[PDB]
RNA sequence: CCAAAACCAGCCUCUACUGAGCAAGAACGAGGUCAUGGUUUUGGCGGAAAUGGGGUGCCCCCACCCGUCUUGAAACACGGACCAAG
RNA sequence: GUCAAAACUUAUGGGCUCACGAACAAUGGAUGACGCUCAAGCCCAAUUAGUGCCCAUUAUUCCUUUGGUAAGGGCGAGAAAGUGUAGCCCUUCCGAUGUAGAUGUGGCGUGGAGGUAAGGACGAAGCUGAUGGCGUGAGCCUCAGAUGGACCAGCCUCUAGUGCAGAUCU
RNA sequence: CGAAUCGCCACUUCUCUCGGCGCCAAGUACCUUCAUAUUCACAAGA
């Protein structure tokens, strides 16, 4: 009876799956599709166009542990980057642009794209659950997990660590923080700012590939 | 990089291309080049390899 | 790594090829993958270490597996 | 198959007769094998421990269990093939004698019959 | 190889506030490895003269400039640079180069040698293609020539990768490495 | 019976990038035997490296330079010394090594007539100096240092060549049959066989 | 029947055996067994005096080169075959019907002359730099 | 027991926008691999073989005498020839 | 560049340089050595080229161990309601350095005692040991003595004059 | 005494600023031996 009462649900679940990438999907099409048009009307206005501001940085500890501060100790702490390759999206509140301007010789960071979201949620994604950290394998997972109508999918995960969400702290916060591969083909420097010619600091949209080298 | 090869066309410099897909055709001085031994040398190794 | 040892010992065919039956031994290997810019490759033979004796010497890198 | 087949032995057993190789652990500040340098001896660890459904078990691939005498031989009756009865040294060759026919005729193994 | 800087235009403003309402926007070309070091230069700028900071202002177009074609031709940069040795050298070097990108890249490399200068010391004033006759520099100035011909002379010729050896036969090409 | 050597020719290469390409060959089991060492070059004027030598020559034990570091002034041995500073020289790995180079001055007969003479393009002397900056041949600054040979190698540098010079015209006669004779090869039987020589050049 | 035998080695290919007793033979590929099972090329003996015989794939280097032997029939060439009259007498009726598929093809004679060829990786040859 | 090949899984590697470029997205195909999992196959070896241990030597590599007080010990700081019993 | 893994001395990069050059007065001799000079130097940039590679006790992943007063499931031979053992079984997760020091340990080991169980003239203890085996380890066990000659291991409980390379220790 | 090694040559083996050949018929004609050595395994052969 619950045998198959599990089955109703599992098949629920997917169409639900399904239901919602289909929408995110089309959320990011349309999205973009919308933010292309606007760029592309200025143009033809002889006319520019302010982006909208990041609203999710995915920052990643890049420095390790020794010899660090009292107070970038604790700002990494509550970072949750407390190894090296670590990594989590944290939104970009002024609040949190200044806990990272506190810290940016021990992280690098910036804008993660949509497909570094999926990467490091569907590849390195991990929930916190019982206090385990346990990788994500189904959605079933996730939806025990996340007591939540609006989180079921991973979709729903990458949705909310990109669009910036209104449970952007309550998805991010069930993932276990990012242990991130160190980057392929080598850092620059882990001392110097990016725009130095090194690697700590924002490094805007070019953390995708950074990142992506780590994933 | 380059080899400077005996063969060279009269041209002047700036000279744009569609000039040059004439004037080198007036000479063939790329359908000569291959005729040399220097030449076959090169397309021989690129045969052998090839 | 093929080399030698002082006294014969059992080899692949040491009953069905007695005429194989050298002091000469041999140690086999797999290239595992390029080892810098350069031609070298690593090559782990087997789960043992190669000798230190080996190094130096002729080691005979086969054609195969083939791939090509 | 071992994580460590050697002893971990003492520091300079090898230097003085009268040191059992059998492991002390190291003091004293300057101890190159406490202060774990590279080209020292190795100490003993938890990370040592061997895989634990493979440990205690003889490359025969029997777990030992002592034996004295022809009814210990019983106490292998049902578990045959997890233990192998190894006598012990100072039971007699007379009844050495009498543990083997018996342990022959029971399908039980011994380690020194 | 191709340039080492790219060239970016990133244009931006202080954002928006009553107490400037409608504020000005600023066009800035600048030469950067990356759009992320020339949002950061075009940052310094705007703090270093128009006392806007990065924290109150806002990048609306990083976007690189596209090259004017790849005719070899002929450059003036104009490179201030800071040392501790000269701590503010105005100084229009020409270059001799097919793109703004190229002169200016090249006369970073220049710079660093004769002067001890990093790419965040130096900062380009503009980089104006110059007809032949106005290059008052006389190096480049050996290249006008329509009729200019020189030997390829004592090269270096090293083999393609792949054919590369270490020992030669010595009046022959028979490899023996 | 002769073993794998390669009898690198040694003259007009830059000392230490010679040294060096060789010193690893050696290592790779290699067994070179160099030759005309006398003809190494070095950058600088001799000056340079008389002065650079002759500040090697003035170290040696107080204590008793009879065990002192040794200066060798033959330029082969000055060749060994270079490669062995280049190897392991301690351990047996590179001890063997040092052992399996043959410095010579001059090209010596038995080594002359064996084969053919290698090279080394990356310790060409025309690709590492830059053409017009003084150079030091080895054998002319060592003859200043206390070499005593440097002319007893010439007069056999000069009589392999006159003699290596006499007989490439004593067998003008048959290099010259060869290519005649392969050349009316060509016009054989070999038929298909001349357009699959066309083809790659032969 | 179930093959994940490559591309590159199909059936009348022609194929250098890597290792066993016959290195560096040209031997055409007559057959893949029933399952994913190792090739059987043959020489022909008549050529190379490579037997009908088993080879692993990994084994030998299937060279560009081959012949439309679609039209012999190798179906006498079964893994229950694996010197006896009676496979003595298998090749026989195989070599003849091989080597004749060899001959109907243009530059069917080199072939003939290709399968004499031995392989040898002689000394400051780049077979990696080779294509087949 | 030693090998080798295969299969499956795993795993890994190898468009869009823009004005030719990117801050840019996948796909096809192929490879690698058991010090990954499961599926055998096929050969080699079989008084000996085989794996393991032990011993001795070598090779390459690593490696400062320990105890000690001390901020700091390899110290040109102290105690230290060997072993047994205590 | 060699030593030295890696540019088998890469660049289809820019400059600069002839004599030195490469983070924190006296035993001969130190860019680490050699050597390097169109660098093997310096500034700059790069990564196969206007169409990279090497090396960590680090990271990631895999296996194993151990710990968790961590999370769950379960109760041919096994399936014990269990802190801890040869762990009741399985699953997943996180941790692991460490002087002084603290603590744990069905942790080791010694002489003795209350018990239990057993062994020994077909050879006890002791001792010897290319005797292997087991245990991370303290150690235990077996083998062999061409050693010995009569005592004694196991297990639970009790006990202590209980574990030694170092005291200019006796 | 079993060995590791695996191109040779008086067409390179001078000097000073694509060497020839060899790679399975002593030749481009495939005459013609090869198996069971039974699909890797030191080439079991020099
Ligand atoms: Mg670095
Ligand atoms: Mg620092
Ligand atoms: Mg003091
Ligand atoms: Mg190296
Ligand atoms: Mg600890
Ligand atoms: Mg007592
Ligand atoms: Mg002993
Ligand atoms: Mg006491
Ligand atoms: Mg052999």
């Amino acid at each position: 009876k619950a045998i198959a009462a599990n089955k109703a649900a599992r098949v629920a679940l997917k169409k639900a799956a399904y239901a919602r990438g289909l929408r995110y999907s089309r959320e990011y099409r349309s999205a973009e599709k919308k933010l292309v048009h606007l760029r592309r009307q200025a143009k033809s206005c002889g006319n520019y166009y302010l982006e909208a501001k990041p609203k999710v940085a995915v920052v990643t500890r890049i420095r390790g542990i020794a010899k660090v501060a009292p107070k970038q100790r604790k700002i990494l702490q509550l970072l949750r980057l407390r190894q090296i390759f670590n990594t989590v999206f944290v939104r970009l509140n002024k609040p949190m642009e200044n806990m990272l301007r506190a810290v940016e010789p021990y992280i690098a960071y910036g804008y993660p794209s949509l497909r570094t979201v999926r990467m490091m949620v569907y590849k390195r994604g991990h929930l916190k659950i019982n206090g385990q950290r346990v990788k994500i394998v189904n959605n079933q997972m996730i939806e025990s997990k996340y007591n939540n109508e609006n989180i079921v999918c991973a979709e729903d995960i990458v949705n909310q660590i990109y669009t910036g969400g209104k449970h952007f702290r309550e998805v991010t916060n069930g993932l276990w923080p990012f242990k991130l591969s160190p980057p392929a083909g080598g850092m620059r420097q882990k001392r110097r700012h990016f725009v130095e010619g090194g690697d700590y600091g924002n490094r805007d949209a070019l953390i995708n590939r950074f990142l992506a080298r780590m994933i | 990089n380059v080899e400077p090869l005996k063969f060279s066309v009269e041209l002047s410099r700036n000279c744009s291309t569609k000039t040059l897909k004439n004037v080198l055709a007036e000479k063939k001085i790329l359908e000569k080049y291959a005729a040399t031994k220097s030449a076959r040398r090169i397309a021989a190794k690129r045969a052998f390899a090839r | 790594y093929v080399y030698h040892g002082y006294k014969m010992k059992r080899c692949v065919r040491w009953s069905k090829a007695p005429a194989r039956r050298s002091n000469t031994r041999a140690i086999w290997g797999r290239v595992t993958r390029p080892h810098g810019g350069s031609g070298a490759v690593r090559a782990k033979f087997n789960g043992s270490a190669v000798p230190a004796s080996a190094i130096g010497k002729r080691v005979r890198v086969y054609l195969y597996p083939s791939r090509i | 198959v071992k994580k460590r087949t050697k002893r971990f032995t003492r520091h300079k057993c090898e230097l003085f007769p009268q040191l059992s190789s059998s492991w002390r652990k190291p003091r004293g500040e300057d101890s190159p094998v406490r202060r774990r340098y590279k080209g020292q001896k190795a100490m003993p660890n938890k990370g040592y421990g061997s895989d634990r459904k493979t440990k205690y078990i003889t490359p025969s691939g029997f777990k030992n269990f002592p034996i004295h005498n022809v009814q210990d031989l019983y106490m292998l009756l049902m578990q045959n093939r997890k233990y192998a009865g190894v006598i012990s040294h100072t039971v007699g060759a007379k009844s050495r004698k009498a543990i083997v026919r018996k342990a022959h005729e029971l399908d039980v193994r011994l380690i020194n019959g | 190889v191709k340039p080492h800087l790219r060239h970016y235009c990133v244009v931006g403003r202080e954002t928006p506030s009553e107490k400037n309402p409608a504020p000005t926007v600023y066009k800035f070309e600048v030469f950067a490895p990356n759009f992320v070091v020339a949002k950061s230069r075009f940052w310094r700028m705007m703090r270093e003269k128009n006392k806007v900071k990065s924290t109150h202002g806002d990048v609306l177009s990083c976007k690189v400039v596209k090259d004017r074609k790849l005719a070899a031709r002929n450059y003036s940069v104009d490179i201030a640079y800071y040392s501790q040795r000269c701590g503010y050298t105005h100084m229009v070097k020409e270059f001799r180069d097919v793109s703004k990108a190229g002169a200016v890249s090249q006369a970073y490399h220049d710079l660093a040698s004769r002067h001890r200068a990093r790419y965040h010391n130096i900062e380009v004033l503009g980089v104006k293609s110059i007809p032949n006759h106005q290059v008052k520099r006389l190096s480049i100035s050996e290249y006008h020539a329509s009729n200019l011909s020189f030997p390829l002379l004592h090269r270096r010729v090293k083999a393609p990768r792949k054919d590369r050896v270490v020992f030669v036969k010595k009046n022959t090409k028979r490899a023996v490495v | 019976h002769r073993p794998e050597i390669i009898v690198v020719d040694l003259k007009d290469h830059v000392l230490g990038r010679a040294a060096a390409i060789v010193a690893k060959q050696l290592l790779l089991g290699k067994k070179i035997t160099a030759v005309r060492c006398e003809q190494l070059t070095i950058a600088g004027t001799e000056i340079r490296n008389k002065i650079k030598y002759l500040q090697f020559l003035r170290k040696r034990k107080l204590s008793n330079p009879k065990l002192g570091p040794f200066h060798h002034r033959s330029p082969s041995d000055i060749f060994l010394r270079t490669v062995r500073s280049m190897l392991p020289r301690y351990t047996k790995r590179g001890q063997k090594a040092l052992r399996q180079l043959v410095a010579y001055e001059g090209i010596p007969t038995n080594v002359v007539r064996t084969g053919g003479r290698v090279v080394i393009p990356k310790a060409q002397r025309h690709y590492c100096y830059r053409s017009e900056r003084p150079y030091t041949v080895l054998g002319n600054m060592c003859k200043h240092v206390g070499w005593k040979y440097s002319d007893v190698v010439k007069k056999l540098e000069t009589a392999r060549v006159e003699k290596a010079a006499r007989h490439h015209k004593k067998t003008e006669k048959l290099r010259a049959a060869w290519k005649s004779a392969r050349k009316e090869a060509l016009s054989k039987v070999s038929k298909n066989n001349l357009e699959v020589l066309k083809k790659f050049g032969y | 029947e179930y093959t994940t035998l490559r591309k590159s080695c199909k059936p009348g290919t022609i194929a250098i055996i890597l290792a066993g007793r016959f290195r560096g033979r040209r031997v055409v590929i007559l057959k893949q067994l029933p399952r994913n099972g190792p090739l059987v090329i043959s020489g022909p003996m008549k050529y190379n005096g490579v037997p009908i015989r088993r080879i692993d794939s990994r084994y030998i280097i299937a060279t560009s080169t081959k012949v439309d032997i679609k039209n012999v029939d190798v179906s006498g060439i079964t893994p229950d075959i694996f010197v006896s009259d009676a496979r003595a007498q298998l090749q026989k009726k195989v070599d003849a019907a091989l080597i004749e598929a060899i001959r109907k093809d243009p530059l069917g004679k080199e072939k003939a002359g290709y399968l004499h060829s031995v392989f040898t990786i002689k000394p400051g040859d780049a077979p990696h730099r080779m294509r087949w």
